[PDB]
RNA sequence: CCGAUAACGAACGAGACUCUGGCAUGCUAACUAGUUACGCGACCCCCGAGCGGUCGGCGUCCCCCAACUUCUUAGAGGGACAAGUGGCGUUCAGCCACCCGAGAUUGAGCAAUAACAGGUCUGUGAUGCCCUUAGAUGUCCGGGGCUGCACGCGCGCUACACUGACUGGCUCAGCGUGUGCCUACCCUACGCCGGCAGGCGCGGGUAACCCGUUGAACCCCAUUCGUGAUGGGGAUCGGGGAUUGCAAUUAUUCCCCAUGAACGAGGAAUUCCCAGUAAGUGCGGGUCAUAAGCUUGCGUUGAUUAAGUCCCUGCCCUUUGUACACACCGCC
């Protein structure tokens, strides 16, 4: 009831832009920066910002305690960081504290529905050469 | 209970056609809640098979230059055309999407090629991979150029190509275009 | 042909032609082709590639 | 209110010597006026304090000549100095904002200026070139033919 | 020219060292010029490796 | 396709027009209304907020680019 | 279950917060307000009559987000895209008149004060007054 | 496409089969361990890559006869 | 009068033709009647197993 | 590469290699990076939430006065090899599909034998010969020119609009530069004045210490506009105000107010391109006393089509012919 010492801190990035999802024994609640899920920038994308909260459920949810800081990349960016770094946190939460046979069972509907959810995109970006606009566009020729 | 934008369920719709049956990915298993995501769908070829229907259209939509980026932008107009065509129809905005899918993939094309020094145009079937990519291009097209130089958005008129070519009443942009491939195609067969 | 023939099992003729080729005409129409200094030796008619 | 036309409605307002449309917003109807553009009649309304959610034939006419009194008579309505088109003039000092057919003939003035002294912009204006010292080698063929 | 390249390529191979190149170009006793290349032995030309196995002048 | 020249405000025939027949088929936007009344389009949208307000027809998005409305449901 | 500016709609907090401005007739308002540009690379005057109003909510939250700004961080955050005419794109700041017409104003409102470095922070009154907007902007939302 | 073996990585395979038989077995990670004492290569990509075209050999040569 | 409009399933792709590869012949079978298999050209990308739309059914396809 | 095989064994190039990206909750650590926990605070709270919520508020190497490296930095190591499975294949080389996996094709750098009378003598105290050398083709100083316009062409920038423009609000980066041998020129926080471009004091930074949590644009959300050369477009031109420079006219640049031209998606033709790619979108470096529509990089948003062919255009190889061998720009 009064037990300290149980908590992870489990990142997770897209595209240069890292979220560090930090998850605790306490109350049911989610909060990224200090604000609130539903409460987010990109209002648009808001429901990827909440589905991992609606596949797993809110039950599971309800005796953690995760505070998020995000810096780097985008909008969009910054929505992908903050969804794998709260399905991340609570399934190695789960991994740490309970036993894993409820780790494997939530971890295959997650995989199932998206693998960016626990694994990150590897793809960052690609240099510019000196013959055109950007990494493989070339400039423009002419013959006459 | 996928609530694609939160609502629409999934799992009332239906393809009729066998042909187009394992293209188009409506059902549980390829149902999301938002056509917004990393898919990396173009990594190889046949895996832009299973990316979802919705996620397809909202992708070849941004055309045209000033609007390639704005996914989140062409996504909110999915929202708003989805809204007009369950409120101007009443079925599921994901049936008339299917339906409108189906009617305009041309079912037969011409190679244009078919004898290279001097052309024949030779007739052709297509593939149930090209009757997708063909029908979501002509939609998209014909969304394009309907409310380019007047009042009507394009919300609006990407919903009233959806339906017209749900039915087929020789409105519909992909329709028409549709029956000028088969017809050339009956041409010269 | 064979579907608006009225007899019930024709058989279509063939044309039988012998052309007679100079070797500039027959090496233009690539009848005939150069060959190796030992590929000319060798008089056996090309292979048909029936299979 | 979004109701039938009021009966003191023109849809053709004639201000100075130029016809602006009743139909448009005040701001972005009286534009049409020489020597008004959009931040100059955005002040001025401003200063005449009417709504500009109504159109130009909304206004009755008294408001119609109080923006024109206005309009002529910038400095003595504290619009700021630098709203001006003629600030420090060239024949009398006098800062001052013009909005007719005067700046038509202003700017044919202050062209004869430079033209009788025989200065650079002057001879560059009579011979229909560019002035600002931009590049004449390849622009400018609409101009000429 | 040959007299001289001849001399160095054997001097190298004498001290030790899988290959040498010598190239002289330029013109002798005639307006058009000319190149000449001496070599023998290993030579590699590609790659990191070149940085710290060949010794250039 | 010359020209529209849309009416910037409403009069007898229109006015009318809009609150006997607008609401009465089911897509109601400013740019449908727009184009049926003949009518600019400020005036659409400020007309059919008027017809919110009053209660005679029914929001359902409300997007600063494509407003949607509908009417009311009869039963 | 107590509220903070973090819990609620930014926007409809700022709106909120004009219209407590508006109505306590004290903060002080330049005169030129009906006339200037917000910003260089702006084209037009502010709509709203009380851009001053919303500016002075704008700022207020943003100082409390972040304290220790300064004018010249104020000019960052309301910077913008100036399209420079047939010349590309460029960024602009905003107007440095008008950053410290309103931080001063606020300073006046006592809900801004010098801080021990550059820059001015919020009061703790400021802070309190932030928070009782933002709870019962929090009501207003959800009823 | 393209993973054909260059004639150095296949000869360095065949000769350390050659040498090393008993040494040797079916798993790839114990091929790769033993390859970096009974031979010495300055490159971690070819030592793997010699490694796997070893275990792909003895795979080959356990139910038959090979050029090796 | 007219053939209605029927469907085939791709059984084997035989492989690309037309002189620049836009389109690929593949045999195909009858679901209507599995012993018929006759080759057709076609366009796009095409795996096997996958159904296609045919809108006649005596043509076989020949190169180009 | 494998196989046929008068060849066997090699060498260069390819590959390998170096750098870079992608995974390491494994190792070594960090007051010039931090994170958790705790102590004071500031506010919302009170319905009471109380190990309640927020805080880029202050602190715990102010060295006795917490721990740790997940996030950040950078070293050493690991890790991927067609490794496993299924199918095809001379069942060889290898190819296809799938599983697990961060990754089952990350980009560059280097790059052979040789050729092109290819470009550079205007990069050089690289250089032969020729020219000039006191009324100089040396060198300095002043002014002008390199910008000059009936026209043609190339690289581009901005647009033709409502998938938009304007107004306001919200809101996220990463490369990377920074005060000088000569050498005169730095990045700028904070406060004060003006509407602006700017000016004046006070500092900090030779730098993960300061600018700077680089509060970037696009985008997102609200307002107005309403298919109209219109609130699209901002060319042309007038007046005024600043900044740098000894010097601003033939406008250096920037700012304010005025005018508002073509442009309603472009013929024949033609360019670039396969995944964080094209494209939209800004930001640094170089150029710089003043300077980006250029270039060089970086980040943000982020696609359609394709996993093939020799049809067009070229290139390579083999055969073949040759009176060419300075090699068809030949010979004759
Ligand atoms: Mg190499
Ligand atoms: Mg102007
Ligand atoms: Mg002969």
């Amino acid at each position: 009831s009064k037990g300290p010492l149980q908590s992870v801190q489990v990142f997770g990035r897209k595209k240069t832009a890292t979220a560090v999802a930090h998850c605790k024994r306490g109350n049911g609640l989610i909060k990224v920066n200090g604000r609130p899920l539903e409460m987010i920038e990109p209002r648009t994308l808001q429901y990827k910002l909440l589905e991992p909260v609606l596949l797993l459920g809110k039950e599971r949810f309800a005796g953690v305690d995760i505070r998020v800081r995000v810096k780097g990349g985008g909008h969009v960016a910054q929505i992908y960081a903050i969804r794998q770094s709260i399905s991340k946190a609570l399934v190695a939460y789960y991994q740490k504290y309970v036993d894993e046979a409820s780790k494997k069972e939530i971890k295959d509907i997650l995989i199932q529905y998206d693998r960016t959810l626990l694994v990150a995109d590897p793809r960052r970006c690609e240099s510019k050469k000196f013959g055109g606009p950007g990494a493989r566009a070339r400039y423009q020729k002419s013959y006459r | 209970d996928i609530k694609l934008f939160g609502k629409w369920s999934t799992d009332d719709v239906q393809i009729n056609d066998i042909s187009l049956q394992d293209y188009i990915a409506v059902k549980e298993k390829y149902a999301k809640y938002l056509p917004h995501s990393a898919g990396r769908y173009a990594a190889k070829r046949f895996r832009k098979a299973q990316c979802p229907i919705v996620e397809r259209l909202t992708n070849s939509m941004m055309m045209h230059g000033r609007n390639n980026g704005k996914k989140l932008m062409t996504v909110r107009i999915v929202k708003h055309a989805f809204e007009i065509i369950h409120l101007l129809t009443g079925e599921n905005p994901l049936q008339v999407l299917v339906n409108a899918i189906i009617n305009s993939g041309p079912r037969e094309d011409s190679t244009r090629i078919g004898r290279a020094g001097t052309v024949r145009r030779q007739a052709v079937d297509v593939s149930p991979l090209r009757r997708v990519n063909q029908a979501i291009w002509l939609l998209c097209t014909g969304a394009r150029e309907a409310a380019f130089r007047n009042i009507k958005t394009i919300a609006e008129c990407l919903a009233d190509e959806l339906i017209n070519a749900a039915k087929g009443s020789s409105n519909s942009y992909a329709i028409k275009k549709k029956d000028e491939l088969e017809r050339v195609a009956k041409s010269n067969r | 042909i064979s579907e608006a023939s009225v007899f019930d099992a024709y058989v279509l003729p063939k044309l039988y032609v012998k052309l007679h080729y100079c070797v500039s005409c027959a090496i233009h129409s690539k009848v005939v082709r150069n060959r190796s200094r030992e590929a000319r030796k060798d008089r056996t008619p090309p292979p048909r590639f029936r299979p | 209110m979004s109701l039938v036309i009021p009966e003191k409605f023109q849809h053709i307002l004639r201000v100075l010597n130029t016809n602006i449309d009743g139909r448009r917003k005040i701001a972005f109807a009286i534009t049409a006026i020489k020597g008004v553009g959009r931040r100059y009649a955005h002040v001025v309304l401003r200063k005449a304090d009417i709504d500009l959610t109504k159109r130009a034939g909304e206004l009755t006419e008294d408001e119609v000549e109080r923006v024109i009194t206005i309009m002529q008579n910038p400095r003595q309505y504290k619009i700021p100095d630098w709203f001006l088109n003629r600030q420090k003039d060239v024949k009398d000092g006098k800062y001052s904002q013009v909005l007719a057919n005067g700046l038509d003939n202003k700017l044919r003035e202050d062209l004869e200026r430079l033209k009788k002294i025989r200065a650079h912009r002057g001879l560059r204006h009579f011979w229909g070139l560019r002035v600002r010292g931009q590049h004449t080698k390849t622009t400018g063929r609409r101009g000429r033919t | 020219v040959r007299r001289a390249c001849y001399g160095v390529l054997r001097f190298i191979m004498e001290s030790g060292a899988k290959g040498c190149e010598v190239v002289v170009s330029g013109k002798l006793r005639g307006q058009r010029a000319k190149s000449m290349k001496f070599v023998d032995g290993l030579m590699i030309h590609s790659g990191d490796p070149v940085n710290y196995y060949v010794d250039t002048a | 396709r010359d020209k529209l020249n849309n009416l910037v405000l409403f009069d007898k025939a229109t006015y009318d027009k809009l609150c006997k027949e607008v609401p009465n088929y089911k897509l109601i936007t400013p740019a449908v209304v727009s184009e049926r009344l003949k009518i600019r389009g400020s005036l659409a949208r400020a007309a059919l907020q008027e017809l919110l307000s009053k209660g005679l027809i029914k929001l359902v998005s409300k997007h600063r680019a494509q407003v949607i409305y509908t009417r009311n449901t009869k039963g | 279950p107590g509220v903070t500016v973090k819990d609620v709609n930014q926007q409809e907090f700022v709106r909120a917060l004009a219209a407590f401005l508006k109505k306590s007739g004290k903060l002080k308002v330049p005169e030129w307000v009906d006339t200037v540009k917000l910003a260089k690379h702006k084209e037009l005057a502010p709509y709203d009559e009380n851009w001053f109003y919303t500016r002075a909510a704008s700022t207020a939250r943003h100082l409390y987000l972040r304290g220790g700004a300064g004018v010249g961080s104020m000019t960052k955050i309301y910077g913008g895209r100036q399209r420079n005419g047939v010349m590309p794109s460029h960024f602009s700041r905003g107007s440095k008149s008008v950053a410290r017409r309103v931080l001063q104003a606020l300073e006046g409102l006592k809900m801004v004060e010098k801080d021990q470095d550059g820059g001015r922070k919020l009061t703790p009154q400021g802070q309190r007054d932030l928070d009782r907007i933002a709870g019962q902007v929090a009501a207003a939302n959800k009823k | 496409m393209g993973r054909v073996r260059t004639k150095t990585v296949k000869k360095a395979a065949r000769v350390i089969i050659e040498k090393y038989y008993t040494r040797l077995g079916n798993d790839f990670h114990t091929n790769k361990r033993v390859c970096e004492e009974i031979a010495i290569i300055p490159s971690k990509k070819l030592r793997n890559k010699i490694a796997g075209y070893v275990t792909h050999l003895m795979k080959r040569i356990q139910r038959g006869p090979v050029r090796g | 009068r007219v053939q209605p409009i029927k469907l085939a399933r791709v059984t084997k792709v035989l492989g690309r033709t037309g002189s620049q590869g836009q389109c690929t012949q593949v045999r195909v079978e009858f679901m209507d009647d599995t012993s018929r298999s006759i080759i057709r050209n076609v366009k796009g990308p095409v795996r096997e197993g996958d159904v296609l739309t045919l809108l006649e059914s005596e043509r076989e396809a020949r190169r180009l």
